[PDB]
């Protein structure tokens, strides 16, 4: 595809997005599949005041990719800007 | 085998002779070395020869690395770049390029399968053939057997792949410069490599005729530039850009910065001095509204001169497009002793897999003769075990974190010794993270080598926290601790107070409870018009589009306006949006110029990753029309639906989670209470959420169809009659009437408790609350009219690149990586319905 008639496409279609996100159904399941299974993120990333994911995503970390991430030696941290703050500028103590 | 042969050729003259048999076409070549006796005078009895001699050493040079096939020519071209040979790199090579010579890992090893991975660093293989033949010239006199090998690099433009056993590939030779430093000539050859027209990597190498040379004339260096950013703000930046009598106007933009792209060429007639300048170049500056097109060059020449201007110039303005911001202090990567290596008992190995067969590295004569200490090891080899080390004793056995590779023999190694290379977590660079790289003896303690690692992890999601929680307070640390982000929160600020009479701040770090603008003097009626011109234009549920405007205090009678709100100013919309969207930001912020970036980023979130995620990673929040565009969007959300006498609506949020109710519920099971309430009860309803499904579903729309919804899990959570049975036993499309009952009491017991409902907060129920308008359902961004009001328009139309934003987002609204072309059009169709893009799904009209 040509630059400048995917660039038409790609405005056309992130305004669609930041419109209609906010109007539809969030599928975070296959977005777990993603950074959990099948794009293989070891390391997760978050940055807020409070850790609002980190646990919840050890809860399905803990409940559905246990066998899995034993399976194929996954070692996941998560991290958070809150807490973990020194792990992600890493800054051990 | 002969190694040594000393013979008398002719009366009175001596031909020691230094043989060596492994070499290219494994045929013995002598290294002769003529010696006058001189029996007149027995003190020094032995001259040498010394005219021809480097002549004499370049062709057995020659033999070894070339071949007795290809003839010897001294005379080669300086200026026209070397042509190398057209190879196909076989799985051949890869397979046995490692018997004793390095990269070992699970993916480098004898396994089944398929294409066993490999390091780039083989890509001098295929360039030392040219690479070499720049050191040979008759302008670049020297004594080979005094060259040491100083250092090498590899760049990382990535038009190519890693190695995947039949990648087929050529080579490009270029002499760049010709140094005489004390220490001797020092050969620059930047040899590029070719995959089929498209350049693949760089590779520079130097090379150091050990010495001392004055010839001057046969001297030069033609350095190109980086693209070097000037630092400059004021109108005298056009003056100084006139009074430079080396550029020429090749653009009609007004000048306030540049980033040259540039390229020069010294010529030296002393150590320091310069012959003559040439310098050609190119020109840069921003254009429009980030649509950058084609820009024109420069030129200059000079004589006798201590300098370049316009180097020295851009670089005094400034430092280039520097993507490498070193990290404050250091830390440890992989210390210890798990990333000491021996180096090889012997060099024949990967001499003969890179054709780099120098007598100095196996032959104990040679190395000998050349008075250094022992058959020193490859400084390749030393780079290439380097360089996949970056990869190996630091990861976690992953192959993906192999990149450009710069390095230097400071030193040397000897067989069979052992290295302990440190790699301390200093320096970051733009994802490839730096590390030093500093392999010294460890009994020595002397570095030998030197360079900065550039190490990667496996892919990542940036994961943010927003909307929905937001406290006082928020994201004031970053706003108290960071320069860029107290500059985009004091720009935010200063826009809000100017035009919309509040500062953001005061919203965000100390919440209060009621506010109040103040129409004021001009200021204050040129922020009182902004509220009487902005509002909605929302379809009255009455008639057709009543075209309106409802801010209705607000006019040219009042002079103050109070926002109230009971639990909190920051809880309000208009508040809320604006400072989420300032709040994160910047979180690439620093790491954009530092290197902790991973493999694979996306910018994301819990659905706040399209607010707050796509301005650090994806630039499309533009810069301070953001917040009038957020705080218009949240009017007009806020005000989208008719409020009763106390201030709230008949719409808002629902959970209906089925995790309480049991286990057993699935989306095969209970996928139904959306389209089983919209079709008989005539409202509006759609599920908001089954991101965690089987574990949470809510919903949105007008609150008796939430009521309904709600008590349908609610009802068959005591009493427990499965809809499996309902749905896979018997049928599908016959049991459509069943609801007919079950849905009926509800939609009856619902209109029997008062309308404005306060929705209870059961087990299997856990509605999210202040919220009024249904969004994340079907009620904000339905027709709903004046959502998308500015939606082809100040935002940066032209900025938005598929480049980053295809694959560096993964959707919320759907699943994996993103699409941000054709493919994802029919996705905020389906579920949300759309007419914007009926248009470019079906009308295509002449877009090529």
């Amino acid at each position: 595809m040509k630059p400048e008639i995917e660039q038409e496409l790609s405005h056309t279609l992130l305004t669609e997005l930041l419109a209609y996100q906010f109007a539809s159904p969030v599928r975070w399941i296959e977005t777990q599949d993603v950074f959990l299974k099948q794009h293989n993120t070891e390391r997760i990333i978050e940055i807020g005041p409070s850790p609002t994911l980190a646990g919840m995503a050890n809860r399905t970390i803990k409940a559905k990719y246990e066998s899995y991430d034993a399976a194929l030696s996954l070692q996941r941290q998560v991290l958070c800007y809150s807490k973990d703050a020194k792990e992600i500028y890493y800054k051990p103590d | 085998l002969p190694v040594v042969e000393i013979e008398l050729v002719k009366p009175n003259t001596i031909q020691l002779s230094l043989i060596e048999h492994r070499t290219a076409d494994t045929n013995p070549v002598a290294l002769p070395f003529l010696y006058k006796y001189n029996p007149a005078d027995g003190f020094a009895p032995i001259l040498e020869i010394m005219e021809d001699r480097n002549e004499r050493i370049k062709e057995f040079y020659w033999k070894l690395w070339f071949g007795s096939s290809v003839p010897y020519s001294n005379d080669i071209n300086v200026e026209k770049a070397i042509l190398g040979d057209e190879i196909t790199i076989s799985s051949q090579t890869i397979s046995e390029f490692t018997h004793a010579i390095g990269n070992k890992c699970d993916a480098f090893v004898d396994r089944p399968g398929k294409a066993t991975l490999a390091p780039m660093d083989f890509a001098i293989v295929i360039g030392w053939k040219a690479i070499i033949k720049a050191i040979f010239p008759k302008s670049v006199d020297g004594d080979l057997l005094k060259l040491v090998h100083l250092s090498n690099g590899y760049k990382m433009i990535t038009g190519a792949a890693p190695l995947k056993k039949g990648d087929v590939v050529s080579t490009k030779a270029e002499i760049k410069a010709v140094l005489n430093q004390p220490s001797g000539k020092l050969v620059e050859v930047v040899g590029t490599i070719y995959r089929e027209g498209k350049p693949v990597m760089e590779v520079t190498s130097q090379f150091l005729y050990r010495g001392e040379y004055n010839d001057y004339c046969n001297t030069f260096q033609k350095v190109t530039e980086t693209p070097v950013q000037v630092a400059f703000k004021s109108a005298k930046d056009l003056a100084v850009l006139r009074s430079k009598e080396w550029f020429h106007l090749e653009k009609d933009v007004q000048f306030d910065v540049l980033t040259f792209r540039c390229e020069s060429t010294y010529k030296f007639k002393s150590a320091n001095v310069y012959s003559s300048i040439k310098t050609t170049g190119q020109v840069l500056l921003e254009l429009p509204t980030k649509e950058v097109i084609q820009v024109g060059s420069v030129d200059y020449e000079a004589g006798t001169s201590y300098g370049n201007p316009v180097t020295d110039y851009l670089s005094r303005n400034g430092k280039t497009i520097e993507e490498s911001v070193i990290f404050e202090n250091a830390i440890p990567l992989s210390s210890g002793e798990e990333l000491t290596s021996k180096a090889p008992g012997t060099n024949e190995p990967y001499a003969i897999v890179s054709g780099d067969y120098n007598p100095i590295h196996v032959s104990r004569v040679f190395a000998a003769y050349a008075k250094l200490p022992g058959t020193i090891t490859h400084g390749m080899y030393s780079s290439a075990s380097i360089r996949a080390l970056v990869e190996e004793w630091a990861a976690n056995n992953v192959a993906a974190r192999v990149r450009a590779f710069k390095c230097d023999f400071v030193g040397m190694v000897l067989p069979n010794d052992t290295l302990q290379t440190t790699m301390e977590h200093v320096g970051m660079i733009n994802g490839r993270k730096i590390i030093k790289v500093e392999t010294r003896n460890v009994e020595t303690e002397l570095p030998v080598l030197i360079g900065e690692a550039e190490i990667e992890q496996p892919t990542t999601t940036y994961v943010f926290t927003g909307q929905g929680s937001q406290e006082q307070g928020m994201g004031m640390e970053l706003y108290n601790s960071s320069e860029v982000a107290r500059e985009v929160w004091d720009k935010a600020d200063r826009h809000f107070v100017n035009n919309y009479g509040f500062s953001i701040l005061d919203i965000v770090q100390n919440n209060p409870n009621e506010l109040t603008i103040h129409f004021g003097g001009a200021k204050g009626r040129a922020i009182r018009d902004n509220y009487i011109g902005m509002m909605f234009e929302t379809i009255g549920e009455d008639g057709a589009l009543k075209s309106e405007k409802i801010f209705k205090d607000i006019d040219e009678t009042t002079t103050s306006y109070t926002f109230v709100s009971p639990t909190g100013l920051l809880s309000a919309t208009q508040f809320t949006q604006p400072a989420l969207t300032l709040m994160e930001k910047a979180a690439y912020e620093d790491i954009k110029s530092k290197g902790l970036i991973p493999s694979d980023i996306m910018f994301a979130g819990h659905s706040l990753g399209e607010y707050s995620a796509l301005s650090s990673l994806a630039n499309v929040m533009p810069i301070e029309s953001l917040v009038d565009v957020v705080f218009y969007r949240g009017m007009t959300m806020q005000v989208a639906v008719p409020r009763d006498e106390l201030g709230r609506s008949n719409y808002g949020m629902v959970a209906v989670n089925p995790s309480r109710v049991s286990a057993t519920f699935d989306d095969s099971a209970l996928r139904f209470v959306v389209d089983e309430v919209a079709n008989k009860t005539k409202w509006l309803l759609e599920i908001v959420n089954y991101n965690v499904e089987n574990q949470q579903y809510v919903a949105a729309g007008d609150l008796r169809a939430l009521d309904t919804l709600t008590n349908v899990l609610n009802v068959l959570k005591i009493n427990k009659i499965d809809i499996v049975k309902l749905q896979e036993q018997m049928s599908i499309e016959k049991v459509k009437e069943h609801l007919y009952e079950i849905v009926d009491e509800v939609a009856a017991k619902s209109l029997a408790k008062p309308q404005p409902i306060d929705l209870e907060r059961g087990f299997a129920v856990i509605p999210l609350k202040g919220i009024s308008v249904p969004f994340h359902s079907s009620y904000l961004m339905s027709g709903v009219k004046p959502f998308q009001r500015f939606l082809c328009k100040k935002i940066p139309k032209s900025s938005v690149k598929p480049q980053d934003l295809i694959g560096k987002y993964i959707p919320n609204l759907t699943a994996k990586p993103f699409e941000l072309t054709k493919e994802y059009f029919q996705s905020v169709y389906d579920l949300t319905k759309s007419e914007k893009i009926k248009s470019i799904l079906d009308n295509w009209e002449q877009y090529e």
